């Protein structure tokens, strides 16, 4: 059966050559016979194409040694409260020369910041695939009315994932050695992190001993919350669904039945204080 | 909307790889530990009368191997991340790559772990014979 993860996007109704497909079920069925691919020479193969490939649907369920859990307990939530940044995403969609997937529109933290990026997605060409902009549209409904504005307002993305970075890191470096992202229907907040967040196994600062937390493309080398400066991934993050501990209705609904000092000028920082503050209250409470 | 292009028993590998700092290392410690290599490629119907030779612009075959669509046995035009050439090109792109049928199990991690000879266009180990 199917999954929606590097959903082809496109909306062209042919491809893909046997050569150029990344998978057999993306092959233009002209070259399907007997559960299997054929070559035909008369064919050509396409060198001219961009097919915007849809990052919805990752599964972070890897099990490996040496590798750390992004997704952690309640109970380890607990012990680096600390650490605890909620974060929300709010979405563009993909509009022109492709349909059916989401892009990053506005980043919202705990910290009271937003961020908003260009928006830009993952694109497939004959030679590789092409991080780059695309054309985007806001969400239809008149809920959506205030993005409107918010497609003109920036921001590369290279420069994003530099303020990410930042700010984390002048918030966390005398409170924690770790980040814990606290989400609420994780799914899409996860697809932002592909934007900004790199793992592998736990890694010390270079300038330290401290545990790595930040990690840099001009150099491939990590860091801690204070040598950090002019980075651009976070390193091994941590986080934790406030939704999977059973919750009936949306995000605000359940945060009001605690908490009724924190309105909702609907930003996405906004959502993101309501989800660690529903975390606080459900998790410590009796 | 769209179209799907893969199958769920692949989420967790390609997710695991589209995050790695590593991403080729992160593939082989996955396989390590117990994970289930990459499925979903593309196999070729072919004679199987080919020269044998590892990269091809068309498939070519013993019986003693089985001729795959480049793209789908390259762990970065999977995970569609970076590539860690210069120019940042595919070598398999555009494509068909033989691939031993006892290793035809786990096509990504073969083209991660081998190398084709310059001289003769062959895999070293199956089998190129100039020395
Ligand atoms: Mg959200
Ligand atoms: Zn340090
Ligand atoms: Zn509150
Ligand atoms: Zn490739
Ligand atoms: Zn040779």
């Amino acid at each position: 059966n199917v999954t929606g993860l590097f959903k082809d996007c496109s909306k062209v109704i042919t491809g893909l050559h046997p050569t150029q497909a990344p998978t057999h079920l993306s092959v233009d069925t002209k070259f399907k016979t007997e559960g299997l691919c054929v070559d035909i020479p008369g064919i050509p193969k396409d060198m001219t194409y961009r097919r915007l490939i849809s990052m919805m649907g990752f599964k972070m369920n890897y099990q490996v040694n040496g590798y750390p859990n992004m997704f952690i307990t309640r109970e380890e939530a607990i012990r680096h409260v600390r650490a605890w940044i909620g974060f929300d995403v709010e979405g563009c969609h993909a509009t022109r020369e492709a349909v059916g997937t989401n892009l990053p529109l506005q980043l919202g933290f705990s910290t009271g910041v937003n961020l908003v990026a260009v928006p830009t997605g993952y694109v497939d060409t004959p030679n590789n695939t092409d991080f780059s902009r695309v054309s985007a549209k806001p969400p239809p409904g008149d809920q959506f009315k205030h993005l409107i504005p918010l497609m003109y307002k920036g921001l590369p993305w290279n420069v994003v994932r530099i303020k990410i970075v930042q700010m984390l890191s002048d918030t966390l470096k005398n409170l924690s050695d770790r980040v814990v992202f606290v989400l609420w229907a994780h799914g899409f907040e996860l697809t932002s992190m592909k934007y900004f967040v790199k793992i592998g196994p736990e890694r010390t600062c270079c300038l330290c001993d401290r545990r790595a937390t930040c990690f840099s493309t001009a150099s491939d080398t990590y860091a801690c919350w204070h040598h950090s400066i002019g980075f651009d991934y976070v390193y091994n993050p941590f986080m934790i669904d406030v939704q999977q501990w059973g919750f009936t209705g949306n995000l605000q609904s359940n945060h009001d039945l605690y908490c009724q000092v924190h309105g909702n000028a609907h930003v996405a920082s906004c959502d993101a204080i309501m989800t660690r503050c529903l975390a606080v209250h459900e998790c410590f409470v009796k | 909307a769209g179209n799907a292009t893969e199958v769920p028993a692949n989420s967790t590998v390609l997710s695991f790889c589209a995050f790695a700092v590593d991403a080729a290392k992160a593939y082989k410690d996955y396989l390590a530990s117990g994970g289930q290599p990459i499925t979903n490629c593309v196999k070729m119907l072919c004679t199987h009368t080919g020269t044998g030779q590892a990269i091809t612009v068309t498939p070519e075959a013993n019986m003693d191997q089985e001729s795959f669509g480049g793209a789908s046995c390259c762990l970065y035009c999977r995970c569609h991340i970076d590539h860690p050439n210069p120019k940042g090109f595919c070598d398999l792109k555009g494509k068909y790559v033989q691939i031993p049928t006892t290793c035809a199990n786990d096509p990504v991690g073969f083209t991660l772990k081998n190398t084709v000879c310059t001289v003769c266009g062959m895999w070293k180990g199956y089998g190129c014979s100039c020395d």
